[PDB]
């Protein structure tokens, strides 16, 4: 859309006047003027998704400043660096690592459902956890046990008294704490 | 001219194909057989129920088997019984006869045809001048899937053609030049 | 919204042309004007979602051609037809069925965690799958073991020795490799 204007200068008559005037009454007058395409602008945003679930390129959003991860009630994607999560008060009980959280809205802004997922290549780094909050309460973090294509995992390098996760593993080439004469 | 569906025999010992036109314009296709050997499926937890190939081309399986070691054969599954080729697209253990265990890796071995991409399955490259200039698909990327020896690659390219063209001189001295069909 | 207008000619009379200059200077400054709400639509505009995560009906994403589900990287939910899961380089350990992946976005564009679930009423087919993506690396996909309500799934009319998935079952009517007299 656009308005053809010429500036109305000391040479001109009252029918150059009157030809300016009737280009801006048609610009604003026409089939699917001005008018119309803003009330079918207003018309179709209601309908959109008014809130941000990522941010404007597709990323997760940003959040402020925070004490725990129960703070992040806004629904959508939120990342999280390993050393901020070290600081939180109600961090899941593991190594400290680069998360993502995604928040899940309710019937309230006081009440949410949070997945935390760790951002790791390593088979036995990478986690899903989930909990319900309300207010400043939670459930603790319902740690889900996945299965590396379908298998067990397999530990190593380590002493067999220092696993302290639950479930079933392959163990072998243990520094220490195995029974006597026995290697996996 | 456009030629289509041209065809010719790829030799291992020679992977340089000839396209038979000399003054190629351009290629507008290149497809052979392909062989896939010892791809590893992973049996489904349906019973009698189908698993899916990593190519939908597939048209022949060489073999089904179990391997207790590099190379030893457990078990091989006798086509048409224990297992089909179903739709090109999937090994399929409805007949009656024997399957894997669900959840089970098994090796699938089979030929599917292979639509070849510039630049990374083969390469196009000239040798001569004039009309002893020729064009060649030579297949000379390692990582590029080569046709099986002693099968069909088809070609399909663009070249431009000739025309012959007589001289006559009227009765009033001028020549005229009449065009031939290109 | 709308102007009321009348085509000025020579004929008409300066009083004419006065009248027509003013129905267009009120229409454009009257309360909630064309400018006014043209302002609102931008704000309320700049909060909203402005990257898809569904297509405009509310069905999944289109994916363009890929090699592998790794190249998936967009956010959002994405159909993957038996016939294409098959074809990709990095699909899971497991039969061919319909599938949806979902894509988590985080602190760039070439990282990523994937969802997979399969298409199936058949529990011994239902699963739930999941992975982080970093450029062309991965881990491998993290299978996640559902009790079909509550329960321990049931396995029957296969060897014993058959079964590969990890995990606790009720075995009955097995057609082999079971110890000698234990029928379930």
């Amino acid at each position: 859309m656009a308005l053809n204007f010429t500036t109305i200068t000391e040479n001109n008559v009252i029918r150059d006047l009157t030809t300016q005037v009737n280009n801006i009454g048609e610009e604003l007058t026409k089939e699917r003027n001005i008018f119309d395409i803003t009330d079918d602008l207003v018309y179709n945003f209601n309908k959109s998704q008014k809130i941000k679930l990522t941010d404007d390129k597709g990323l997760t959003k940003s959040y402020g400043n925070i004490t725990a991860l129960r703070d992040i009630k806004e629904p959508g994607y939120y990342y999280i660096g390993a050393r901020t999560l070290a600081t939180l008060l109600d961090r899941p009980d593991m190594e400290s690592l680069d998360v993502v959280l995604h928040v899940v809205p309710l019937d309230t802004s006081s009440k949410v459902v949070q997945h935390l997922y760790t951002l790791s290549t390593n088979n036995n780094q990478i986690k899903m956890l989930y909990r319900f909050v309300s207010g400043n309460s939670s459930s603790e973090w319902q740690f889900i046990q996945g299965l590396p294509s379908n298998k067990n995992a397999v530990i190593s390098g380590t002493n067999i008294l220092d696993i302290a996760s639950p479930g079933v593993y392959f163990v072998m080439g243990m520094t220490g704490g195995m029974p006597s004469g026995v290697s996996s | 001219g456009t030629a289509e569906n041209e065809s010719t025999i790829f030799n291992k010992s020679n992977n340089s194909i000839s396209l038979a036109n000399s003054p190629v314009k351009e290629i507008r296709r290149v497809t052979g057989q392909v062989l896939i050997e010892k791809e590893r499926v992973t049996r489904g937890a349906q019973g009698d129920g189908q698993d899916f190939l990593s190519n939908n081309t597939a048209f022949e399986i060489v073999k089904v088997w179990t391997e207790t070691s590099p190379g030893v054969t457990t078990k091989e599954y006798k086509q048409g019984e224990d297992f089909r080729l179903t739709d090109g697209q999937t090994i399929d253990w409805s007949p009656q006869g024997q399957e894997p265990s669900g959840g089970t890796s098994y090796y699938v071995s089979y030929k599917y045809n292979k639509r070849m991409e510039a630049g990374k399955d083969y390469e196009v490259t000239t040798q001569g001048e004039g009309l002893s200039k020729k064009w060649y698909i030579n297949f000379t990327p390692s990582n590029g899937a080569k046709p099986i020896d002693q099968t069909v690659v088809l070609v399909d390219y663009t070249y431009y053609l000739a025309r012959k063209d007589s001289v006559f001189i009227n009765k009033y001295g001028d020549i005229a030049i009449l065009p031939g069909e290109p």
